């Protein structure tokens, strides 16, 4: 019931930066909030308890503080191993625990526009009665691009599913793949299939199309 | 070529001047003597702030002995009857005491800032206060030794004083190589001694006032959150808002305990909120209310005494801060005419008539106000402390 | 050294039953309250339940009330979370965490020690092998689509691991039919398209298939 | 029905400094992201930088990274592009842009005429 809102979900920062994560509680709980760090594939680790006290063994760069119902975590020097997802939990009673929505601290990088490719379905897949077209966005840093599928200048919804990789270890850039799946009967109806991409690093949308 | 009588002022104005100076001298003497007697005689009085108050009394005594009668005799008589040594001693002592008073006020304000805004920090010891007093005196010595080391009495040939012995008049003034160095030294002294400590003291006392008021407001809010939510539980009909009331009580109890035997009572109170919270979670409200009704017994037996005693220190702490603010403000207001008259006569190019009016009617008044400030601090201390009033009665009864 | 270890998490049909076990070493479960906190794939942590065996006090989240039951056996020093009538949104990684008792530091240190977490998957899909399909292509992209497989784990390599530069294997996305789809792409110079042959080898251990599909330009 | 005007520019020697500024009239800006683009003779509208909403970072192209700085003043509904160490490769027409997506998807619809910045 005690809503715990962790607004700065997106945090792009570089090594040595001083990052700050705020957390807002609905009710006026005491200094009874904790900050946890979770790296992908692992369990959360206690970083801060009692809204100000540093847990034993964790680096001293992390520091939390409280003002009213506003609890803020800070990393003075963002070490390369500080890139994880940070969660803001309130522990007022045993049965009243509400974590925050989590903030993913990523590596700051220069803007790169995605390179957009389109792949029509293979005839082998057509033999199975289904056709999946796939549009690939390659090496774009800000994970905010939007892909729209146009089939004879018609925009569809509910049939396109996309997945984005984690930030690359080499160049710290994201890659995305959007698959639009249709039946063969619904695929042979139309001839032109296009994926149109909008990116913050792109002046105009990049449209890659193929004719069937 | 001007003959001047030994006495210059009219007998009536001279009489009122000397009687006013004698009145302020007697007030300063009596007040500082009784303050020193009170601080030395009663062992419970000795603290860091009281030690700095004793230092202030010592500086005011130095002003009263080495600066006030000498200035009065300088004003009543034409020129400077005393030698160069007496004049340099008087001026140097006045400057030393001004600097010592300013630095002691700054130290007092810093100590109370640590006491109020950051009470978790350890309190300064008597030895630390004593070494701070010593370094303050050393700083005053090294900042206004140039006035004493560079000074001389100059003879003016155009005015000769006679009773039936005629002799050219003498006056002691800072004989700087040029007025530029004197002006820059005076301005830097004004900035380091008056302006910057004024701003620091004002802003720090304001921050103390903010910090002092906030602590009591939260204490009252947490106390009334526990009290009013208890009435909610008694009047609640179902277990949803008993849980909500118990949730509000728990946060307030944790907050009140954080505010600085006392923590043990909050340990029991929070545990009973948990005990009532378990019953509310199980579903039935009737036994949760009964468990909540026993929180009143521990609230009365462990929290009412905590709240009334925690409230007591807060109120008493303001009065000391207010007294220190008043004595700081009165010091700053009393020395304002002297510094502003020096600035006006140095920077603001005025008419020769304006400077003539400044020297005759404004300089003696500003000088009297600054010297009369030394007799004001004991009055403030006595009227803002019941302990000093008891010391006043004890000393008067003992000696009379 | 204290240590929470979770076990019992496995694939179950919707409406089925499961029993997670949290073994606690180092400390005794009498002196600490044991909490179950679940994290859905791609989502955040959410508190599920807790038990305090000192007082036997149990509580559950409103989303699992009446469907999960938490017990604690102190003879074996373990806790159990029996999850029955499991729904499709109960699939998640469950962590067993340790929260001390009031007063003092043990309570103020909330969830200081967690377990490694065990993953439960609630779906009615059956174990079936994937269908690998080619994605015919300065530089050009080239990959293969590995779709219609269950359960989640599947490995895709290129040229038997010889090709690792430019290879992006996207996370599997749960289809509307309960199966999974994945894409493995690689960006290679356009000159290599005409000469070098590219093969993606896809291995699905649960279905014991090692289909390797070669991709060619058009 | 919303337009946005850009100022600054001119002839600047190499290593100089310019503070371009685009102010949008007719709509609020604090909820959006304001980007700066460059068009050089024979070049197709190269991205320069972008300032997201307050509390979010400001991102730059690798060409202008470390030299340009995009500030954002929402009191006047304006964004500034402080350019420092202007090399002769920055000679281009600079456009401001405001994307209609609050999720920063880069949907640019209002651009403006741009300001010509010539470096020798």
């Amino acid at each position: 019931d005690i809503q715990m809102t962790q607004s700065p979900s997106s945090l792009s920062a570089s090594v040595g930066d001083r990052v700050t994560i705020t957390c807002r509680a609905s009710q006026s709980v005491s200094s009874a909030v904790a900050w946890y760090q979770q790296k992908p594939g692992k369990a959360p680790k206690l970083l801060i308890y009692s809204a100000s006290s540093l847990y034993s063994g964790v680096p001293s760069r992390f520091s939390g503080s409280r003002s009213g119902t506003d609890f803020t975590l800070t990393i003075s020097s963002l070490q390369p191993e500080d890139f994880a997802t940070y969660y803001c939990q309130q522990y007022l009673y045993y049965s009243l625990v509400t974590f925050g929505q989590g903030t993913k601290v990523e590596i700051k990088r220069t803007v790169a526009a995605p390179s957009v490719f389109i792949f029509p379905p293979s005839d082998s897949q057509l033999k199975s009665g289904t056709a999946s077209v796939v549009c690939l966005l390659n090496n774009f840093y800000p994970r905010e691009a939007k892909v729209q599928w146009k089939v004879d200048n018609a925009l569809q919804s509910g049939n396109s599913q996309e997945s984005v990789t984690e930030q690359d270890s080499k160049d710290s850039t994201y890659s995305l793949s959007s698959t639009l799946t249709l039946s063969k009967a619904d695929y042979e109806k139309h001839k032109v299939y296009a994926c149109e991409v909008t990116h913050q690093g792109l002046s105009s949308p990049v449209t890659k199309s193929f004719n069937r | 070529i001007t003959y001047v009588n030994y006495y210059l002022h009219q007998p009536q104005v001279a009489a009122i001047f000397i009687i006013s100076y004698f009145l302020i001298f007697f007030l300063c003497m009596m007040g500082n003597t009784v303050v020193c007697f009170i601080v030395m005689r009663n062992k419970h009085m000795h603290t860091v702030t009281n030690l700095f108050i004793l230092n202030l009394a010592i500086s005011d005594l130095l002003v009263g002995i080495f600066c006030m009668p000498i200035t009065l005799l300088d004003n009543i008589i034409a020129g400077w009857p005393f030698g160069n040594t007496m004049c340099k001693i008087s001026g140097l002592v006045q400057g030393i005491s001004v600097a010592a008073s300013v630095f002691t006020l700054v130290a007092i304000a810093v100590d109370r800032f640590q006491c109020v805004v950051y009470p978790f920090k350890p309190k300064l010891t008597i030895k630390t206060a004593f070494v701070i007093i010593m370094i303050i005196w050393v700083l005053a010595i090294t900042i206004m030794s140039p006035s004493a080391v560079m000074l001389h009495v100059q003879e003016e040939k155009y005015y000769r004083v006679r009773l039936n012995k005629t002799s050219p008049v003498y006056w002691c003034r800072e004989d700087w190589p040029n007025q530029e160095m004197r002006k820059i030294y005076t301005t830097v002294l004004f900035a380091n001694i008056y302006l910057a400590p004024l701003s620091l003291i004002v802003i720090m006392y304001g921050r103390i006032g903010i910090s002092a008021r906030r602590q009591l407001a939260d204490l009252e809010d947490n106390w009334e959150t526990l009290n009013d939510n208890l009435k909610v539980i008694e009047k609640a009909d179902n277990a949803a808002q008993v849980k909500d009331a118990l949730t509000k009580m728990r946060a307030a109890a944790l907050d009140a305990q954080k505010a600085t035997d006392f923590r043990h009572g909050f340990d029991i109170l929070v545990g009973q909120i948990d005990d009532a919270l378990k019953l509310a979670n199980e579903g039935k409200v009737k036994e949760a209310q009964a468990a909540a009704e026993q929180l009143k017994t521990t609230r009365n037996a462990y929290i009412q005494k905590y709240l009334e005693r925690a409230r007591s220190t807060l109120r008493k702490k303001q009065k000391i801060i207010k007294m220190l603010l008043i004595v700081a403000l009165l010091f700053i207001l009393s020395w304002l005419p002297l510094w502003t008259l020096m600035m006006l006569s140095d920077y603001a190019d005025l008419s020769p008539n304006e400077l003539q009016i400044i020297n005759i009617y404004i300089y003696p008044f500003a000088h009297w106000l600054a010297f009369g400030n030394s007799s004001v601090n004991p009055i403030i201390y006595g009227f803002f402390n019941e302990n000093f009033r008891r010391g006043f009665q004890e000393a008067f009864q003992l000696q009379l | 050294e204290v240590q929470l270890v979770e076990s019992g998490g496995g694939l179950v049909q919707p409406g089925g039953s499961l029993r997670l076990s949290c073994a606690a070493s180092g400390f005794n479960v009498v002196d600490f309250s044991l909490h179950w906190v679940r994290q859905a794939p791609g989502k955040g942590l959410e508190w599920v339940a807790y038990i305090s065996s000192s007082s036997g006090s149990t509580s559950y989240a409103d989303s699992v009330k009446g469907r999960f039951t938490i017990s604690a056996d102190t003879s074996k020093n373990t806790a159990y979370l029996q999850m029955n009538s499991l729904r499709a949104e109960d699939t998640a990684v469950y962590y067993c965490a340790r929260w001390g008792y009031w007063p003092g530091e043990p309570w103020w240190k909330a969830f200081d020690y967690w377990g490694q977490g065990t993953l439960v998957t609630v779906s009615s899909a059956s174990t079936k092998g994937p269908s690998v399909f080619p994605l015919a292509p300065g530089t050009a992209a080239l990959g293969c689509l590995v779709k219609d497989y269950f359960p989640e784990p599947v490995t895709v390599s290129w040229n038997s691991g010889a090709l690792t530069s430019g290879v992006h294997t996207f996370p599997a996305v749960l289809q509307s039919s309960g199966l999974y789809s994945l894409s493995s792409v690689v960006t290679v110079p356009s000159s290599s398209l005409g000469t070098q042959t590219y093969i993606c080898n896809v291995n699905h251990k649960p279905s014991n298939t090692k289909v390797d599909k070669k991709v060619e330009p058009k | 029905q919303v337009q946005l005007q850009e100022s600054g520019g001119g002839l600047v020697q190499p290593g100089g400094s310019l503070r371009l500024s685009c102010a949008a009239s007719g709509r609020t800006i604090s909820r959006y992201a304001m980007s700066w683009f460059r068009q050089a003779p024979g070049k197709e509208r190269e991205f320069v930088a972008v300032a997201r909403r307050s509390g979010d970072g400001a991102f730059y192209a690798d060409s202008v990274q470390g030299r340009f700085t995009v500030s954002r003043d929402d009191a006047k509904n304006t964004v500034y592009l402080q350019m420092n160490s202007l090399k002769p490769e920055d000679t281009a027409v600079y456009y401001c842009a405001i994307d209609s997506d609050t999720f920063y998807s880069g949907s640019y619809d209002y651009w403006g005429q741009g300001t010509q910045v010539t470096v020798s």
